[PDB]
Formats: C-alpha cells, structure tokens, sequence
C-alpha cells in the first residue's frame, strides 16, 4: 500500500510490541525500492533486532540446557532438536534481512552515514549466522561478517567524526566480532580502546542530537574492555 | 556477555 | 511425539519463553483425552496465560491510542485484528475445557481449576466484547466462577492455592467486569482472613504459592480502597 | 493500576 500508511502501522506495531508485524511492515516499505529515510531505517532496524533477538535469546537458553544435560540422554536429545528448530528460524530471519540489504539498502545508500549503517548491519546479521553456524560455533559466513564490518570501518574512519554514534556503534560491534567470533581478545580490546580513547579526546564534538547515543556507546565500549580484561 | 549496539 | 515427551518439550519451551510452542504441546497433550496431572494443568495454564496475555497487553495499548480523526481508523483496524486473535485464543481454550477437561475432571481440585480457567477466558472475552466493554458472555464467566467457588469452599481448605487463586480472580471479576468494588473487597477480604486464620494447615509444597496469592489479595484490597 | 490476578 502507500508508504506513509505502512510506516504508521509499523509504529503502531512497535507500540503494541508486535515485532513481527512491525518487521513485515518495514520489509514492505523497503521492497518499494526507494532509499529509506532515517526514520524508516531506524524502524526497520528495531523491528528486525527484536525478531532475531527473541531467537538468539531462546537459542542461548536451550543451548545452555543442552550443555547441562550432558549424561541425561532423553533430556539432552530433546534440547538438541529444539535448538535445531530454533536455529532454522534464526537463519531464516537473518537471510531475510541480508537479502533486503543486498537488493535494496546497500545499493541505494548514497550518503556515507547510511552506507556505514547498512554495512554494519550486514556484519551484524552475518555475525548472528556465525553464532550458530554449522561446525557448532563458526564457519565461512565469518568472512562475510568480517568484510562487511571492515568496509564499514574504513568508510566511517574517513567520513565521520570519532564521537558519531554510527561510527562508535560499528567499532563496538566489530570488536565484539573479534572477541566472540574470532576468539581474539587482544585485537577486540585494541579496537574498542582506540574508539573509546579517540571519542573521549573529542568530547567537544558531541552534538545535542547525538549526545545521548554517543555517550551510551562510549560506556558500552568501556564496559566491554572491563569485561574482557577481567583479571587484575 | 559482550555488549553490542543497538541492544 | 508421545505425551511425556510433549510435556518435556512444553517445559523446554517455557524456559525459552516460546509460549506459542508451549501451548501447542499442552493442547496436543489435552486432545489425547486423558486427565491431566497437577504439573500438566499448571503448564497448560501458564502457556495459555502468556499467549492470551500478549494480545491483552497489545489490545490495551492500541485501544487507548485509538481513543486519544484522519489516522484513527488505522488504530481501530489494528485493534480489531488483535481482538480476533484474542477471541480465537480464548475460544481455543474454552473449547478444550468444554470438550476434554471439564467433562472428565473426576477430582474436585481439577474441576475447580478448570471452572476457574473457564471463568478467566470468558472474562478476557468480556473485556473486549461488542460494545467495546461488556456483553451477556459475562454471564458465562460468572456461572463458571460461581460453581468453582462453591465447590472450593466445600472441598478445599482456605489456604489451598487453587481456592485462593480462584477467589482472587473472582474478586477481580466483581471489580472490573461487574463494576462492584464492595463485592470485590468483601470476597477478597473473606478469602484472606479465612486463610490467615489457618496458616497452620499449609503444606511444604504449596506454602510459597498460597502466601504469594494472599499478598495479591491484600494488594488488590489496598488498590481498591485507595485514594486519588 | 491493573488489578492483580493469578496466574500472572
């Protein structure tokens, strides 16, 4: 239908916490083929993060149970099969968004901000596929994640100020990629630490619009360093 | 668990 | 899968917070037609409550948006769609109750549990029933709760969790559906006071649930006896 | 506030 309608209904879906309705609405908007506005790209992002987020969370709960029922045959096999069912939904959700990104979002970006946003998103959804990828931990979807993040990383570093929330957010997520998917804590800490130290040197550049987002992400970077440096 | 953004 | 397997899967679904799957498993256990255990009754109840509860919460939000000229039809249309989902879940549970659970509930505790559930799901229908607020389906709700109440006072101690939970929700029904604050407070107070006079009769397995419902009765009493 | 009922 019309795009101001679909968006209206996405926002209503969002208020009702009906994230599949919100997702379907924004998928339809993006399939119309026009560059999303900022508001539209933020709604699309929230909707899918919530849909995939429910599956990632269920998957972690069921994986933990599977681990803890080692030696308890009937329980562990049921946990196994349930985890596999959840994985298939998660992979379908990710493939959905990665197809949206490849067909519409990336090809129409046109501003560096938006290009960095969507490559980050492609790295993120491949990172979610990597979390469950066949080999029970990682697999060749790891390179797609890394390469989308690297290209985002180079653009953001050339086109954006260090306190920009999209640049800070990508550094945060790319460092989580190094730490969790590539099992490389030193590189993860170095990337997070550089992003934090470079933004903090330019507190000046914080804007009235982005103050809150930037500041939150800067704290997330510092908390990851605290977590990943746990020793003393 | 490592924090990422949006959460 | 087989029955014991459906129950294990239902508990897994609960831990994963996948309440649709949880209800689907308990539904299939029910349709096999054998009387449910205590554990299987609780699982059925918790699964449907979460499933219907998501529609109830969504309907409140969209209902309210809608009542607070050009856009507005949209909110109305969305509210109706959510309403149909709600009504479908309540009819699903009501049909399971009328076709399998009540007819062969052979023990008093089961009959009271099922009649209370029948009460609850008619109450959820009455919250949305044509007029935007309450039709003669309220009578189906009242009838079920009333029979459950009389059976529970006759066969169960005042601290039993099922007798207590039923008094709590019957109390809510008097307050919210029948619009009678004094009958709701009187029902809740009498339930709380009779239970607190016999704390002595509480078992190790039910003491936590009984005591939790007792506080819920007390919170409603404070809430309905509040001041603006 | 919403009245409390059980199960929640």
């Amino acid at each position: 239908m019309d795009k101001n309608e679909l968006v209206q209904k996405a926002k209503l879906a969002e208020q009702a916490e009906r994230y599949d309705d919100m997702a379907a609405c924004m998928k339809s908007v993006t399939e119309q083929g026009a560059e999303l506005s900022n508001e539209e790209r933020n709604l699309l992002s929230v909707a899918y993060k919530n849909v995939v987020g429910a599956r990632r969370s269920s998957w972690r709960v069921v994986s933990s149970i599977e681990q803890k029922t080692e030696g308890a045959e009937k329980k562990q096999q049921m946990a196994r099969e349930y985890r596999e069912k959840i994985e298939t939904e998660l992979r379908d959700i990710c493939n959905d968004v990665l197809s949206l990104l490849e067909k519409f979002l990336i090809p129409n970006a046109s501003q560096a901000e938006s290009k960095v946003f969507y490559l980050k998103m492609k790295g993120d959804y491949y990172r979610y596929l990597a979390e469950v990828a066949a080999g029970d931990d990682k697999k060749g979807i790891v390179d797609q994640s890394q390469q989308a993040y690297q290209e985002a990383f180079e653009i953001s570093k050339k086109e954006m100020q260090p306190t920009h929330p999209i640049r800070l957010g990508l550094a945060l997520n790319f460092s989580v990629f190094y730490y969790e998917i590539l099992n490389s804590p030193e590189k993860a800490c170095s990337l997070a630490k550089t992003a934090f130290d470079e933004a903090i040197a330019e507190l000046d550049t914080l804007s009235e619009e982005s103050y809150k987002d930037s500041t939150l992400i800067m704290q997330l970077l510092r908390d990851n360093l605290t977590l990943w440096t746990s020793d003393t | 668990r490592s924090h990422s953004y949006p959460a």
